[PDB]
């Protein structure tokens, strides 16, 4: 049924080779160029990858922050509600961003306060102007 | 074993009857199925008799007698069968002393043309069955194509050297009868390159089972894709081996290719995330100077100045959680490209050094079918390989002519009488001869029937050495021309001291150039004589002939002292070059099933010719025209048992045209 493991005869490779006298080292050739244009082209890129390297030279460690570790409250006082209102006004519903910023409230605590202080700092009105951007 | 043993070892079924075998017992055949199984006891057992002790007659009374019931009822079928077995050379065959002698009086006349194996099995048979033989013998000896050099101690065989397997072969039987120094074969065969350095176990079998899955190729080439033809013309093995070499090299392309564009795959996936990186940093280097100055705001500030602070450093800690995750991505880019470099695929399919050892294994398919690979029949070129015989190939020590020689006692041998013309008409034969040392010397032979054993290359000479009056019929010249018949010769190497490993029989020498494949590029030690014998297979052959003895046994020795070392490789006492092809009573050395040439063309030589009726209007008569040799026999080919099993043929079937086939009652 089969041919011998390893060997590769196609039913339609061996009309192309057997389609002229040459075309046998035809088809044959026409790969071999085809092999050096993507050789070429894998230096090429090689070339570009590397040097893309170079500039990440240094990584981010000098423009990277200390982590913050401050124990979450429930309680929210004057301020961090300020930080809030400023917090949707810039990031509209990123729940984690928010919480991120007063960085002692947590998302639930952050999702629930929309409702609870919601008609006292017209979140609403500052969505909107959120979505405007 | 056991009686069946002895239907295998005459080449037959032991539980089916033959289409011979029908032929001659219609009754049987078509009969019940238990008689048919005492007829193939009969049958078996008969064999088995003779085979036992292949050196006496088999008289049919010797055979009833240790018959035994309830097979020993029926006499008339024990007699039949006997006769039939007799009559067709499947017992009571070969040199055998006879019980019951010759009848004094012969019916019959019959000449043979040719004393080689084939024309003397014929005659042995045709004597044994009295009839008037005589044969015709261009040569100063017989054996025709089997020839055996000779000088001193040293013995050669210029023409036919291995006995291909006992299982069935009916060589098996002449060897009881003749003394025969039969030595096995032992396979093992080293290869030597051009440098006379050997080939290393790795590359010897790694190239060895290319070679083999390279027909297992051409095969599931002809068979499932059915590339038989092409461009109008017949495909050869040669031409399908160039187009699978070429396909299996294609391949390891395309599989350089995929496994390439699978890096640039993953290089520009690497590149494009390289960018979102050096995008990212930027980013993240501004956010950063952003922060500080924020930063630089020194308390207590405003809300807006405090939630500036915190916003920036919230999302810069979000780029730096980005950054983070595709540098991540990038350490597996990286070792994922790593991996692709280290695991390339094979450089190429084959080294020149590789194809030149390949070569040497294309050549012993040349010698094997005396002839280069771009002759022979794609399709065809094995079909005989069915019946091979079981066992391993021996080879003859004490030369291959002692059979031939042995074949001729007491039979009447015209030696140096070239047959010139056969003449065949519905009354009788006449075959003229001349004798070949004076020409002119004209010799007229009358017959009942010619047996004609020519060589097919004989027959196949443009313009003819041999006229048929009439000229052969178109269907026979055609299946002549079409059919192939080779060439490969052979050099003889005689030296006083054996300086070559004598545990092996034989041992290779790889070619310089794939057009150079066959040039001595196999060596033999089989005799007892310190001899070895070189091959030139394929287009060596042809070539080689057009080359002096002195030349090519130069070529000979710088072989033998590249593989040996100068020093060893002393001149040879006694050298001699076989050139088959030149030779006028071969012209060739065996047949082989050309492209577009098939087994029936074998059949085709070996039906008989009919003349036409002398008087018009007179009755059809007897055929007179009969061939036998190596290329008549289609299932053993270019073989000396195959020509000795066409001899036994034709004389069976001389003797039932003209002795009458009584056991078909
Ligand atoms: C181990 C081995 N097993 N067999 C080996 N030798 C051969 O089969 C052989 C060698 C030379 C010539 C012929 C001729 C009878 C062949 N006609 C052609 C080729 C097959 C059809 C056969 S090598």
């Amino acid at each position: 049924r089969k041919p011998p493991k390893g060997m590769f005869l196609s039913q339609e490779d061996v009309e192309a080779v057997s389609a002229n006298a040459t075309a046998a080292t035809t088809v044959l050739r026409q790969l071999d160029m085809e092999l050096v244009s993507v050789k070429r082209q894998i230096q090429n890129i090689k070339q570009t990858n590397s040097a893309l390297k170079e500039k990440l030279d240094g990584g981010i460690e000098p423009y990277r922050l200390p982590e913050v570790i401050q124990k979450c409250n429930a309680r929210w006082t004057t301020e961090e509600q300020l930080l809030a209102v400023q917090a949707i006004r810039k990031y509209g519903r990123d729940f984690q961003a928010i919480s991120d910023v007063i960085g002692n409230k947590s998302v639930v605590q952050v999702k629930n306060f929309f409702v609870n202080y919601r008609r006292r700092f017209n979140i609403d009105e500052v969505l909107q102007e959120w979505e405007a951007e | 074993s056991g009686v069946e043993g002895a239907a295998f070892q005459s080449r037959l079924p032991h539980d089916r009857m033959t289409s011979q075998e029908a032929a001659c017992f219609p009754d049987i055949i078509s009969g019940p199925q238990q008689t048919q199984k005492v007829f193939l006891f009969i049958r078996n057992r008969t064999l088995q008799l003779w085979l036992d002790n292949p050196k006496i007659q088999l008289t049919f009374e010797a055979t009833l007698q240790q018959l035994e019931a309830p097979y020993n009822s029926d006499t008339v079928l024990v007699h039949r069968v006997h006769s039939y077995l007799e009559r067709h050379g499947l017992i009571n065959f070969g040199i055998y002393k006879r019980i019951k002698p010759l009848p004094t009086k012969k019916t019959g006349k019959v000449i043979i043309i040719g004393s080689g194996v084939s024309g003397l099995a014929a005659a042995r048979q045709l004597q044994s069955f009295g009839m008037d033989v005589t044969l015709l013998e261009a040569r100063d000896r017989v054996g025709g194509r089997v020839a055996t050099f000779r000088k001193g101690n040293y013995v050669a065989d210029l023409g036919a050297m291995v006995v291909t397997g006992l299982g069935g072969n009916p060589m098996a039987v002449v060897s009881k009868q003749v003394n025969m120094e039969l030595a096995k074969i032992k396979q093992k065969c080293p290869l030597y390159e051009a440098n006379g350095q050997a080939v290393p176990k790795e590359k010897d079998e790694m190239v060895e089972q290319e070679f083999n899955r390279l027909l297992e190729a051409t095969s599931y080439l002809s068979h499932q894709l059915d590339f038989n033809v092409l461009n109008n013309k017949p495909v050869s093995l040669g031409q399908a081996l160039e187009v699978v070499i070429q396909l299996q090299e294609k391949h390891v392309k395309d599989e350089q290719i995929e496994h390439w564009k699978k890096i640039v795959k993953t290089q520009e996936e690497l590149k494009e995330l390289l960018n979102k990186m050096v995008n990212l940093k930027e980013k993240i280097k501004e956010l950063h100077q952003q922060y500080k100055e924020a930063s630089e705001v020194k308390p207590p500030r405003d809300i807006t100045a405090e939630f500036l602070v915190k916003s920036k450093h919230r999302d810069l800690t979000a780029l730096c959680k980005e950054y983070d995750e595709l540098a991540e991505t990038q350490g597996k880019l990286e070792e994922k490209l790593q991996e692709l470099e280290a695991n390339p695929p094979s450089d190429v399919y084959l080294s020149s050094r590789d194809r030149q050892i390949l070569d040497w294994h294309f050549a012993n398919l040349e010698f094997a079918n005396a002839t280069p690979l771009s002759t022979l029949s794609l399709k065809h070129w094995d079909q005989d390989d069915d019946f091979e015989f079981t066992g391993s190939h021996l080879t003859v020590r004490n030369g291959y002519s002692c059979v031939p020689v042995a074949l001729a006692e007491g039979l009447d041998i015209k030696l140096n009488t070239a047959v010139r013309q056969v003449r065949y008409t519905a009354s009788g034969c006449e075959v003229i001869a001349v004798n070949t040392r004076s020409t002119s010397q004209t010799f007229i032979y009358k017959c009942d029937a010619v047996l004609c054993t020519l060589p097919l290359g004989v027959l196949k000479q443009q313009p003819p050495a041999v006229q048929f009056v009439p000229p052969l019929p178109e269907w026979k010249t055609s299946a002549v021309q079409r059919m192939g018949f080779g060439n490969l010769n052979k050099v003889v190497l005689c030296f006083d001291r054996v300086f070559w490993d004598p545990s092996v029989n034989l041992f290779g020498h790889v070619g310089s150039t794939t057009a150079s494949r066959g040039e001595l590029f196999l060596f033999w030690n089989l005799y007892k004589a310190p001899i070895l014998l070189a091959l030139v297979a394929g287009e060596a052959a042809g070539i080689m002939e057009n080359i002096s003895d002195d030349v090519i046994v130069g070529r000979c020795l710088a072989i033998l002292k590249g593989i040996f070392g100068s020093s060893a490789v002393p001149q040879p006492k006694e050298t001699v070059v076989s050139r088959w092809r030149a030779d006028p009573w071969a012209r060739g050395s065996y047949s082989y099933v050309a492209a577009g040439s098939s087994g029936n063309d074998y059949d085709l030589m070996a039906q008989p010719i009919t003349p036409g009726p002398s008087i018009p209007g007179a009755p059809q008569p007897i055929p007179r025209l009969f061939f036998a040799g190596e290329h008549t026999i289609r299932n053993y080919p270019a073989t000396v048992h195959g020509a000795l099993l066409s001899g036994l043929r034709e004389a069976g079937r001389i003797a039932d045209q003209f002795l009458g086939a009584m056991y078909t009652l």
